[PDB]
């Protein structure tokens, strides 16, 4: 619980050609790319992007409490 | 400076993580000292007997509070991980601190030559007093890297065999250079590790083991390996190696002063908080601790059952989640259609996995038979503890457009439902302690086009007011606008839940909460 | 078993081990690989793991090693058997006893051997240099 922000990433690969290949147009005009998250292998893969070793650390809330 | 979620184990709401050790009477009246992963600052601690030692008759309960954490971590770091043997040489940073003192006590028992780092000269005098075996050449400065030259010169350039390190950044690198062949490094500080600071691997050409010592793992896992450390501490206590640290006692009402004294960093030894005094009797077999005043916050028994009408609604799911975090382990949620969206299914599955005995009912509280069936289901899960009526059906439009059917539809789940709930609860709910119905500021302040909604909401308040006057519980909360799920800005969910926590513990009948625009 | 194998020349063994271990890792790692492979091996470690390193290249070059592994209980070791020949004989007798106990129990088995006569030492060295030998 609470918001976690990225602090480290071990490796990011980008391949625009594979990215264009993987995109598939939906029944609407909008395009889409399927994304799979494997926590066991610590890999997020979507289109031509592949993130591994993402580390997130809890950032304390600003406690602005603008609502009183 | 430290996020509460960093502590291992899924603690909820980040509440009461303070405290790790205590010393007090057991349920049977035996003096005991313990070690809890969290929630040690309290007038009562729930613990497994594996994490409880015995306080020998020579000791006073005050002294016992200093032993557990520091001596357990020292033993685990040296004996279990560093496999210390007699005659070795150790560099123990921050001797004045508790862990440093315990490490010195363990090392001097085996006969090792001990190098220690102390920030000032008063701490040097103290350590020289406590441990006469230390010579004048065994003290370095912990506020600069000068200790490296000291260790290197006085060891003939060979180095040290063990290093119980707690310093950070440039100090850590300087510590490694003191290692000798086959030397072991015991990292207990958690700054560089959290920051992923690099460590050159060239030190490993010298046969070297770089241990990471984290005792927080035992409190939550690795139970089998704990008995080793427990046995070591018990053996030390019976043999006399374990000697309590000097304690600066602070009374219960002055805990902020204790925290400030610790923060200033001038303390030597351990700071302890005296929740209660020690009695001369060896086994008092006392009934209860002396009562004290504390801010009142809501909690629920594990064996009772709660009913959230309209629990699959936007606010109902958040209210249930709040209830689960406060100790509810059997819940009944009502909805005409049932689970029909992904978010609801996700929440119910997570709650069921957590062990909560969630149950979705189609019983309609509009009809008396349906209300009786709902309460019977709650009884099947267990005694009814609380009833929350969050059902709503909206039909907006000015009076010229309104019609009797729309009024009936809007009033049924809120007006009739509350009447039937009150009847069935007065009939067959003796253990009930909460009965909350959620209203809207439209009832009090008024808002055009919501005449029927206001009528329904105002009608719920009367039932609650009658219930309280006759001795039974009741509370209507007039909310404004709920944001995450007039002239009033929408109110966030966390603020709403905090306010609800306040409201439940007030003695009044109808309460309101809203956020003014600009 | 058939699932006990991976590829050493590629860094794809990390996914194999992590998948087949249920995502936990491995308790003991005996690594002798290069820089990128060495880094990949560390990420295979589990809580209370122990990285036994017997290579030299990364150690010799003083390559960096992230200290976030330590927050997971971990024990990085430097294993050089050459230390025994220079000192620590009393520590060596333990290894000697272990080896003898293995010999008499049956755990120790001789490895497959390719024999080159004394006059053909150069051929033996070339054959080993090629890298196709097993045993
Ligand atoms: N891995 C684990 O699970 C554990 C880790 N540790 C860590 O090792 C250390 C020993 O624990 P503990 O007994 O609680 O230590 P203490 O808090 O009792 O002592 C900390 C030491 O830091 C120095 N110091 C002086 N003034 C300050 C100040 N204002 N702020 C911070 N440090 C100051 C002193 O050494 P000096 O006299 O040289 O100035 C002092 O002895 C801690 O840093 C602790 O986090 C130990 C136990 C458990
Ligand atoms: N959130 C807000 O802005 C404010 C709301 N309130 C009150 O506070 C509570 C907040 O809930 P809210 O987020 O509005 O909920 P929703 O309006 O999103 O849904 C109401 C819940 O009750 C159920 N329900 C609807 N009709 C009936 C019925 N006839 N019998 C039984 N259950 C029914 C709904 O499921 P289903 O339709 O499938 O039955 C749903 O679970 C409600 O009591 C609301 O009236 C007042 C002030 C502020």
């Amino acid at each position: 619980h609470g918001l976690y922000l990225p602090t480290r990433v071990t490796a990011i690969h980008i391949d625009p050609a594979t990215h264009r290949q993987k995109l598939y147009t939906l029944q609407d005009k909008a395009q889409v790319a399927d994304v799979v998250v494997s926590r066991w292998l610590r890999v997020t893969v979507a289109g031509g992007v592949h993130i591994s070793g993402l580390h997130t650390e809890s950032a304390p809330r600003r406690q602005q409490e603008q609502q009183v | 400076k430290l996020s509460p979620d960093a502590i291992p184990g899924k603690w909820t709401s980040q509440d009461s993580l303070l405290g790790m050790e205590f010393s007090g009477r057991d349920a049977s009246g035996k003096r005991v000292m313990g070690l809890v992963p969290a929630k040690g600052l309290a007038t009562s601690v729930l613990l497994s007997p594996d994490f409880l030692w015995d306080v020998p008759s020579n000791w006073t309960l005050e002294e016992a509070a200093s032993v557990p954490v520091v001596y357990s971590t020292a033993y685990y770091a040296l004996v279990v991980r560093g496999r210390v043997r007699p005659g070795e040489t150790l560099l123990i940073h921050s001797g004045s601190g508790g862990v440093g003192q315990a490490a010195i006590a363990i090392a001097l028992s085996l006969g090792c030559r001990v190098f220690t780092t102390v920030g000032s000269a008063e701490k040097r005098a103290y350590l020289q007093a406590r441990f006469p075996q230390l010579d004048s050449t065994s003290f370095a400065n912990s506020r600069d890297t000068s200790f490296e030259q000291h260790v290197l010169w006085h060891t003939g350039g060979k180095g040290v065999d063990l290093v119980l390190n707690s310093l950070a950044e440039e100090k850590l690198q300087a510590s490694v250079r003191c290692l000798a062949t086959h030397g072991r490094f015991l990292e207990i500080g958690k700054f560089d590790l959290s920051q992923n600071h690099p460590l050159g691997m060239a030190i490993f050409l010298k046969n070297v083991t770089f241990h990471g010592v984290l005792l927080d793992a035992f409190f939550n896992e690795s139970s089998a390996d704990w008995r080793e450390v427990w046995a070591l501490v018990q053996a030390g206590i019976r043999d006399g190696v374990v000697r309590p640290l000097k304690c600066t006692v602070f009374h219960g009402a002055q805990v902020e002063d204790a925290f400030r004294y610790m923060a200033q960093g001038k303390h030597i030894g351990k700071v302890v908080v005296q929740v209660l005094a020690e009695e001369p009797e060896a086994v008092l077999k006392g009934a209860k601790p002396k009562l004290m005043s504390a801010i009142s916050k809501t909690f629920c028994p594990a064996h009772k059952s709660y009913i959230i009408a309209g629990g699959l609604g936007g606010f109902g799911l958040e209210l249930a989640q709040w209830l689960i975090q406060r100790g509810v382990q059997k819940l009944v949620l009502t909805s005409r259609s049932g689970i029909r969206t992904g978010y609801q299914a996700k929440q119910v599955r997570r709650w069921r996995r957590q062990g909560v005995q969630v149950q979705v009912s189609t019983s309609n509280i509009s009809s008396l038979e349906g209300a009786r069936g709902l309460i019977a289901e709650a009884a099947q899960l267990g005694p009814v503890g609380g009833v929350f009526n969050l059902a709503v059906v909206l039909r907006d439009g000015l009076l010229e457009n309104q019609t009797p059917e729309f009024f009936q539809d809007v009033c049924k789940p809120k007006y009739s439902g509350t009447l039937n709930l009150d009847r069935v609860t007065r009939e067959a709910c003796p253990e009930l302690d909460y009965f909350v119905v959620f209203s809207s500021v439209s009832c009090g302040r008024g808002n055009a086009g919501q005449s029927n909604y206001g009528f329904a909401n105002s009608a719920m308040e009367r039932i609650c007011e009658k219930r309280r006057h006759e001795g039974l519980p009741g509370l209507a909360v007039q909310w404004g606008a709920i944001g995450d799920v007039s002239g009033t800005l929408p109110q966030r969910m966390a603020s709403c839940l905090e306010v609800l926590d306040l409201f439940l513990n007030q003695p009044h009948m109808v309460l309101s909460s809203f956020v003014l625009a600009e």
